[PDB]
């Protein structure tokens, strides 16, 4: 694959906060190892409860899903 | 929210919305539609 697209989606007090980073890659088998912080891009004042989500693909690319935790980091 | 930052402004509509007027319904920043 050529393009790595990473996003963070969290919903706090009615705001759907989106962070993202796009980087060039040269790897098919799996996600590349490395570190980069994601910058805030969008903050949507929607007031909508989110419990479930679904992705949308174009039918004529692998994707990964993890979950966030209230952990402490030293940056 | 308990840490709300801002101002709440309100006024009487007895001579504006009242008629009766049944178009007003009741059930942090959530729109429970």
């Amino acid at each position: 694959f050529k393009n790595l697209r990473e996003f963070v989606f969290k919903n706090i007090d009615g705001y759907f906060k989106i962070y993202s980073k796009h980087t060039p890659i040269n790897l098919v088998r799996d996600l590349p190892q490395g570190f980069s912080a994601l910058e805030p891009l969008v903050d949507l004042p929607i007031g909508i409860n989110i419990t479930r989500f679904q992705t949308l693909l174009a039918l004529h690319a692998a994707y990964y899903v993890g979950y966030l935790q209230p952990r402490t980091f030293l940056l | 929210p308990d840490d709300f930052t801002g101002c709440v402004i309100a006024w009487n509509s007895n001579n504006l919305d009242s008629k009766g007027n049944y178009n007003y319904l009741y059930r942090p920043f959530e729109r429970d539609i």
